[PDB]
């Protein structure tokens, strides 16, 4: 639907939609920008992530409200409406995964971009896994795990332990371990070693990078406090 | 319940 | 799109969408319920109002963000995207006004229902007026004023001064006067006489009605404090 | 800026 709009105009309008908190519009603009076929800059990747994160975030919150009502009940209306929301959520996840597969990941050669997209791939398979119940749940979980694992391997080889994308990836892989894979010990160990190794690399950072890294370290600490 | 990455 | 769903199921799903904060869904369900052709109960009217109020409320907030950016600038992108949001807002308002006109208002015989729908009609013409700039702005404003005026006439004849719908109508007509009609003295006078006459009728109320009325009286007081 | 009716 965005094929007739200039790439730069779609990016400009994505930033306007963020300011207007119009995240569905923001995601459609960034989807159009991706479909121009050019690689995304660091800022453009962040715009893509923020847009779909907010869209799917609202869907996940709604799904959890309805799933909780459905469980308390167990007419067809609650199940029907949970299914409707669930189907829409799955459609958004499939759309993101399709963008990563056609063709963001295969053209991403630098560590920052490749890790960023593999993290996204893990996240959106994780969101699919949150609602999975049929014969595809195990394969969905392994698809999330595999994407996270490849991103972790690259980040550990190519990035410093304080790199924000490396920290956010480790944070989300640890939530995957705790919430999806039923591996809370793995989640705790990952969160602790990530925090400790970042703490030991903070002395190399500027004041601005220091603030960036310690902000995400605090999320690792929040989870460790909740989990232990 | 736990925190994944957020702005 | 809701023609094949039972009226009672649409109402049940509207309540589920409210709990999930899915106001676009909630409005579509209530639109489907209205199009069943039966009159709405007090609770059902409240569901209709809450749904479209939240949908248009987000559109208005987004429009104001973009209109402010556009004014600071004065490429075509900011104007284009403001226009897109504006067109969507106008479509939602037209949809509500169409429901009121086909045929909620003409079948509303009781004071509570008729005043409720005329208040809505004034509100959604007011929202159209907020973004109007062409040769239709004066007629839109008069359409809002006329609907509010008919609702005020009925409420003053048929309802006690503490009735929540009468108070909310007077509140919104006074905002119309202040914000749309450039009549701040009329706005202030309406807000003060509404507050004072409700204050003198509070002694007749139960504890629960007392809380209902004083909550809306405080909104009248908040505006008077802002305006004087 | 002013308050219209709200929940
Ligand atoms: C998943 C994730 C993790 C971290 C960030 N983030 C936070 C602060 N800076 C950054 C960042 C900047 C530049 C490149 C990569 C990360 C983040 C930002 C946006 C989207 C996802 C993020
Ligand atoms: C426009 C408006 C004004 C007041 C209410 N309201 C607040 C508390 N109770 C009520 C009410 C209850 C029953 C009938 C009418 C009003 C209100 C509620 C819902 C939608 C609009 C309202
Ligand atoms: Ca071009
Ligand atoms: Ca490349
Ligand atoms: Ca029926
Ligand atoms: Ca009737
Ligand atoms: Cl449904
Ligand atoms: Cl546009
Ligand atoms: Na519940
Ligand atoms: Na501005």
């Amino acid at each position: 639907a965005m094929g007739s709009m200039e790439r730069a105009s779609l990016i400009q309008k994505a930033k306007l939609a963020e300011q207007a908190e119009r995240y569905e519009d923001m995601a459609a603009f960034m989807k159009g920008a991706v479909e121009k076929g050019e690689e995304l800059s660091c800022e453009e990747r962040n715009l893509l992530s923020v847009a779909y994160k907010n869209v799917v975030g609202g869907q996940r919150a709604a799904w959890r409200v309805l799933s909780s009502i459905e469980q308390k009940s167990n007419g067809p209306e609650v199940r029907e409406y949970r299914e409707k929301v669930e189907t829409e959520l799955q459609g958004v996840c499939d759309t993101v995964l399709g963008l990563l597969d056609s063709h963001l990941i295969k053209e991403a050669g630098d560590a920052e971009s490749r890790v960023f997209y593999l993290k996204m791939k893990g996240d959106y398979y994780r969101y699919l896994a949150e609602v999975a119940t049929g014969d595809d749940k195990k394969r969905i979980i392994d698809s999330a795990r595999s994407a996270y694992q490849e991103a972790m391997d690259i980040s550990k080889k190519e990035m410093p332990p304080t790199n924000p994308i490396r920290l956010g990836l480790a944070l989300n892989f640890s939530v995957f371990h705790y919430e999806i894979a039923n591996s809370p010990e793995e989640a705790i160990s990952l969160a602790k070693t990530t925090f400790d190794e970042a703490m030991a690399d903070l002395h190399t950072l500027s004041e601005d990078s220091y603030k960036d890294s310690t902000l995400i370290m605090q999320l690792l600490r929040d989870n460790l406090t909740l989990w232990t | 319940r736990p925190s994944s990455w957020r702005q």
